[PDB]
């Protein structure tokens, strides 16, 4: 299906797909294309309307240019962002760990205004970070992610609330621009209102508009009927343009005595100088949006009128005083109502085009401020652009941007799927957004606005529910910045294919119809009644009349990773939740077996990824190798193609590629030629399909607990990859410099044999715990010794240096071979922060078997860890005597409601086993619709459900009657989907048939030497005695609160004194009772703990006479 | 009448409610850290200690001169604010700040918060002999036994 | 009539601080 090189893979599709899934990449690859506004930007932002379109660098241009001093004497100005070439390609700037960089060209000019100077110089900018093909960053060699932020839109707030004393109703509005002061028009609890801008006790609204110039005739004329404001008419209190609009400048300092500038020309550098009130672009649009204002127009401004004022003010009256609709002269009729605060229409998305943006906006800020004040102090004449323009806080701004910030993170790399879903995430906090603890648990629940474009299901399970969000499948960005999807439009039950991309504001006025509808062959309904839902989101069942819009699928509030988890339908959401965000979390294997079932999605999911060799033009195949394939194109040309072979990811897992073609294939544009990570034939696959058995069996699956056997650890078809780093350099100090060197203190030579000729260890040597890595040794000074050392010094003969003997070593619970070896140098031209002389990196791959402990799972949000590893003779077994993998255990199915897994073992059973139904004369009614051409199967087959549209439960038992047997005519599962099992350990069959068949399982990333922690006597700190716990530290312990509650609750209280005296702080106690330990002596007393003194020195320094008697 | 009544009961005296001799605490509680690279780390509490014994030395030589009354109460006023921004910042006016426009830890911000006494001593801590690891089902064992 | 509420406390509040600070 439009795929060239795509595997068969049966699905149970009863409907079609009219549009495909678009560009998974395209909100990110879109977003960034915009700021240098790519010539594909231009005509892909110019063919969907879009009538004179604008570069982002443009946008900061044509607002902050030109520059003007405060003489108006001379003048400075903007023009031609542009872009130079790449300076390295990413494989050398992962490699070289640099920036992934591009030179940056802007023509600017400085003007004279007493006499017109033409200085035009085009001045290198600076360095600009770029964005990959696979959409990413690449800073210091670490490949980092930009987190999209949620936040809510500027604009027009109205809101209702009802008091408690009274009762009645008050209407307010809150009214917010960008990068500004606020203002509010407030009803109050008695008459009248609440006009306090920037929060000042209170306004009139009469002496706003008689202060702004009005007469208080056409207040009786344009706004009297509307008569609650005719007692603000009569309570004005003050008659008088001026002679108000000096208690208004009153209202704003207060007490200074105000003159012509502060009547008029300081509210109107308020609200009508655009220089420091400046609300959206998309702000503006939403004003002109909601208050139904001359629309049709192409404007772009962020001026304020006061006409859109009193246009709030008599909406706002229109509204307390009960209405429903409301036209305006000169403008469209709105209709009346007040507004939601989660609605998406009201929260927008800053995208990094406006991240970087803004970040480009405070960087020209903070070094502009220092060129027009150097536009006076400069000389005049003198000046060349050059010498106004300082570029570096401009890059100092940007990697300021880049570091330090929690928009900025790690591509978390273990996992295509992980990699893919940390982008498409929604994030609600943020620098800009809301504080953690400070945000009430209203914002964190949905809305049914969040229908069809956000999906409710993934979310971390921590601290963080409601606060991450995901990306549906068929979203769009909005180019003011907001979510957009396409509905299919029916006219008169002729559903059209007329693809419209639509908002959820329009959204509320309209008709949305049904997915799974009795849709016959053209568009028409075979039923009258449809359910449908209102703009409130209520679900109302309606006759076939009204309905203008239909639902382009099912799926449509489902992220990426949920939509590869089949018989969601079936199980809860909650375990959905669990399992969904489990799949993340998941390890490669060695072998990327493909999943016995799934879906349309994970072919459609790896070929968008980028970790696998996608064919750029179709040609044929000249040669391949292991590591590189020569292709030949039909059009002349070659091109060779470099597969990365076991590359480090940031935790440690293996970015190994491998071919899977030959050397003369004619291939395709955009197939798949080799694939790298987990994927395999051109869809992802989490782990192996495995047998499996439902039966609680011995206390070895008690709760959860799961067990295994023993043919997969020595078939090694668990086996995992891990790459250790370890990284030490030659600095100096000052006494000196550190050394690198084969020459050691006194040491064995046992230790030296595998090392090469200048320190460090050669290649491919296998280490144990404590052996040494760098031979590292750094002078001591000039210090003195115990004569009894020095003594036996002489004894043996041998001062040995004026040294210390400080080496690398390894850490411990590890093993591996070394694979790679990396080395800097100063002298040796290498780039690389000061006092540091040489460098080095090491890198430990190891293969690690499975073993007890480790985190496994199932897709159905079912988990566990492994208890026994069996032998492979105390199993469960056939009549025919194979035996199984796994046995799980009952009582996970009723209370965690997850028969999914229950599904997806007979339809696995039914997969293995293959079936050709015998409906030779006439089909029955359970496989009667569904697809045709489907009743037989030949065994180890490639089949798939979609998410809602799938198989249905008839369709399931009709599958298993249908049983192509092993080798000999034999029923091993009944029409039941049980089987009779024998005991592996006493040999009897069992008096009971026993659900067992095939899962598709999977393996996680939590081992057992990653939580590990173990210490008898190590470092400690030093300001408190404590033990200090990090990953090269052993850990320690953190004894708590409730825990001593507990100790009290026995009584046992010398343990206390045992836990926080000579195990916590007392220096010269630990000294006397490990050696005690030592001696095999007593147990010392536990002496005073000199922590407490501590406190009382405190207190004695400051001014108490404490005492103790 | 509670308070004149608090010093009626006890053998005490106002007279430790004014000062004429100010302590100072051990210096390990301030300790100096250099890292390698000649990276230094210490207290805040030092150099506001040194605006104490300069104000000290200074008025203590500006006295010995004479001068008008205007730079005594100024000096005066200097001392008793450096002493009170030395037990407590921000309690009167402006608190003291350094870099990074961020305030100072004072005698009481070692006392009073989230550093106090549940902060420091009922907080808990961690101790060795110790360790944690997954747990597993041991279902051949006895109640007395662990593996 | 557009007095609001606690305004002029408002002003004893902010100058009962504002004196106070400029008194600092």
């Amino acid at each position: 299906n439009s795929v060239p090189g795509a595997p068969n893979r049966v699905s149970f599709a009863k409907l079609r797909e009219p549009l495909e899934v678009p560009g998974l990449l395209d909100v990110q690859t879109d977003s960034f294309e915009w700021l240098i506004g790519s010539p594909r930007w231009r005509e892909s932002a110019a063919e969907r309307g879009d009538v004179n379109p604008v570069g982002g660098l443009e946008e900061v241009l044509y607002e902050l240019s030109p520059i003007e001093d405060f003489s108006g004497s001379m003048s400075l100005s903007f023009s031609d962002p542009r872009f130079d070439d790449v300076k390295a390609p990413v494989d050398e700037c992962k490699d070289k760990d640099m920036t992934y960089a591009a030179p940056l060209f802007v023509t600017a000019e400085f003007i004279n205004n007493n006499t017109g100077e033409i200085k035009s110089q085009t001045v290198f900018m600076g360095d600009f970070p770029m964005m990959t093909e696979k959409g990413t960053f690449i800073i210091n060699g670490t490949e980092r992610v930009v987190v999209s932020q949620l936040v809510r839109s500027p604009g027009v707030y109205f809101d209702e609330t009802i008091d408690k004393s009274t009762d009645k109703t008050l209407h307010s509005v809150k009214v917010i621009p960008s990068r500004g002061a606020w203002l509010e028009f407030d009803v109050d609890k008695r008459d009248t209102v609440g006009v306090r801008i920037d929060r000042k006790r209170r306004q009139p609204v009469t002496v706003l508009l008689k202060a702004l110039g009005w007469t208080s005739e056409q207040i009786v004329e344009r706004f009297g009927f509307s008569e609650i404001m005719r007692s603000t008419l009569e309570k004005d209190n003050t008659v008088g343009t001026d002679e108000a609009l000096l208690d208004i400048y009153r209202k704003l300092r207060p007490g200074e005595p105000p003159t012509k500038e502060s009547a008029q020309t300081l509210l109107e550098n308020l609200f009508f100088k655009e220089k420091r009130y400046d609300l959206a672009r998309v702000g503006r649009y939403k004003v002109n949006k909601k208050l139904g204002l001359h629309v049709g127009e192409p404007i772009t401004s962020s001026t304020l009128t006061e006409e859109d004022v009193v246009a709030t003010i008599e909406y706002l009256v229109r509204l307390h005083e009960g209405q429903t609709t409301m036209t305006v002269p000169g403008g469209v009729e709105v209709p009346v109502e007040t507004d939601d605060i989660d609605h998406f229409g009201n929260r927008r998305l800053r995208t990094v085009g406006e991240l970087i943006q803004n970040q480009i906006r405070v960087g020209m800020s903070r070094m502009e401020r220092v060129v027009r004040e150097r536009m006076t102090t400069q000389d005049v004449e003198a000046i060349t652009p050059q010498t106004l323009i300082n570029i570096r806080p401009v890059v100092a701004a940007i990697k300021e941007f880049f570091g330090t910030s929690q928009l900025s993170q790690f591509m978390d790399q273990n996992n295509p799927l992980s990699g893919l879903t940390h982008k498409r995430r929604l994030s609600a906090l943020g620098p800009g957004g809301l504080s953690r603890e400070r945000a009430g648990l209203e914002v964190r629940d949905v809305h049914p606005s969040h229908y069809g474009r956000m999906c409710p299901i993934e979310t971390p399970e921590g601290p963080n529910i409601g606060l991450i969000g995901s990306l549906s499948v068929y979203a769009r960005v909005n180019p003011f910045g907001f979510i957009e999807t396409p509905y299919r439009k029916v006219v008169d039950g002729v559903v059209s294919d007329e693809i419209v991309y639509l908002t959820a504001d329009e959204e509320d006025r309209h008709v949305v119809a049904q997915a799974n509808s009795p849709i016959d062959a053209d568009g028409r309904f075979v039923e009258p009644r449809v359910l449908v839902r209102r703009k409130a989101g209520e679900v109302e069942y309606v006759p076939s009349s009204e309905v203008d819009y239909m639902d382009v699928s099912p799926r449509q509030m489902v992220s990426v990773a949920t939509a590869m988890i089949p018989f969601l339908e079936h199980d809860d959401a909650n375990r959905a939740l669990m399992g969904a965000n489990m799949q993340r979390q998941a390890v490669p294997l060695v072998r990327s077996e493909a999943p016995l079932v799934g879906t349309g999605m994970e072919l459609r999911a790896a070929i968008d990824a980028g970790d696998v060799v996608v064919a750029e033009e179709s040609g044929v195949i000249e040669e391949v190798s292991a590591d590189y394939i020569t292709v030949m194109h039909d059009n002349g040309t070659r091109r060779t193609y470099r597969m990365r072979k076991f590359a480090r990811s940031n935790h440690g897992t293996c970015a190994n590629q491998c071919p899977i073609v030959d050397a003369g294939d004619r291939v395709e544009a955009g197939q798949v030629i080799a694939d790298g990570p987990c994927t395999d034939d051109g869809e992802m696959a989490l782990g192996k399909n495995l047998l499996v058995a439902i039966m609680p069996w011995e206390g070895h699956n008690y709760e959860d607990a799961i067990i295994l056997s023993n043919r997969l650890v020595e078939e090694d078809v668990l086996t995992s990859i891990h790459i250790e780093e370890h990284e030490i350099d030659a600095r100096d100090t000052k006494l000196g410099a550190e050394e690198i060197t084969r020459d050691i203190p006194n040491i064995s030579d046992e230790v030296l044999a595998d090392l090469d000729e200048r320190g460090i260890v050669r290649i491919g040597a296998e280490v144990r715990d404590g052996d040494i890595l760098v031979g590292k040794v750094t002078p001591k000074g000039e210090t003195e010794l115990t004569p009894e050392e020095r003594l036996l010094r002489a004894i043996f003969g041998e001062k040995a240096r004026e040294v210390r003997d400080t080496s690398l070593k390894v850490p411990h619970g590890e093993s591996g071979k070394v694979i790679g070896i990396r080395v800097f140098s100063r002298e040796d031209e290498d780039e690389l922060p000061a006092g540091v002389n040489e460098l080095v990196r090491v890198y430990v791959a190891q293969k690690r078997k499975i073993s007890d402990g480790d985190k496994l799972a199932g897709r159905h949000g079912n988990k566990g860890v492994i208890g026994k590893i069996l032998p492979v003779e105390d199993m469960p077994f056939l009549a025919d005597g194979t035996p199984v993998d796994i046995i799980l255990n009952t009582h996970g199915v009723p209370r965690r409601m997850n028969i999914g897994q229950i599904l997806e073992t007979h339809l696995g059973w039914c997969a293995h086993s293959g079936w050709k139904v015998d409906a030779a004369k006439g089909v029955p009614d359970w496989a009667a619709r569904l697809p045709d051409e489907l009743l037989e199967a030949q065994p180890n087959a490639i089949v798939s459900t979609p998410v809602f549209d799938g198989a249905q439960e008839a369709e399931l038992q009709g599958l298993l009657s249908c049983t192509l047997p092993n080798r000999d005519g034999d029923v091993l599962v009944d029409a039941d989907g049980k089987a009779m099992l024998f005991d592996g350990r006493s040999g009897e069959p069992f008096p009971y048939p026993v659900t067992v068949g095939y899962m598709y399982i999977m393996k996680l990333h939590h081992l057992v030497d990653d939580k590990i922690h173990a210490r008898s006597t190590g470092p400690y700190s030093m300001i408190t005695q404590q033990p200090l716990g990090g990953k090269a530290q052993f850990g320690g312990q953190r004894f708590g609160e409730m825990e001593c509650w507990a100790m009290q609750a026995y009584g046992a209280a010398y343990t206390l004194q045992e836990l926080l005296t000579i195990k916590s702080d007392d220096t010269v106690g630990r000294v006397k009772v490990y050696e005690a330990i030592v001696k095999g002596e007593n147990i010392p007393e536990p002496g005073i703990p000199e922590s407490f003194k501590v406190l009382l020195k405190e207190l004695q320094s400051l001014c108490l006479n404490v005492e103790v008697l | 009448l509670k308070v004149v009544a608090a010093f009626q009961q006890s053998g005490n005296s106002p007279m430790g409610m004014v000062l004429d001799a100010v302590p100072v605490i051990p210096p390990e509680l301030r300790p100096m850290v250099q890292l390698d690279g000649g990276r230094f780390a210490t207290s805040d509490l030092n150099d506001l200690y040194r605006r104490v014994i300069n104000r000290n030395n200074r008025l203590k030589r500006l006295i010995d001169l004479g001068a008008p009354e205007i730079i005594v109460n100024n000096e005066k006023r200097m001392l008793q604010e450096s002493v009170d921004a030395l037990f407590d910042n921000g309690r009167r006016g402006r608190p003291v700040t350094g870099p990074g426009n961020r305030p100072l830890k004072s005698l009481s911000d070692l006392l009073k918060g989230k550093q106090g006494r549940f902060r420091q001593n009922l907080l808990g801590k961690r101790v060795d002999y110790s360790g944690r690891s997954v747990i597993v089902v041991g279902p051949q064992l006895k109640l007395h036994q662990c593996g | 009539f557009v007095w609001d509420e606690d305004e002029s406390e408002a002003l004893r509040q902010a100058r009962k601080d504002a004196e106070l600070t400029a008194s600092a």
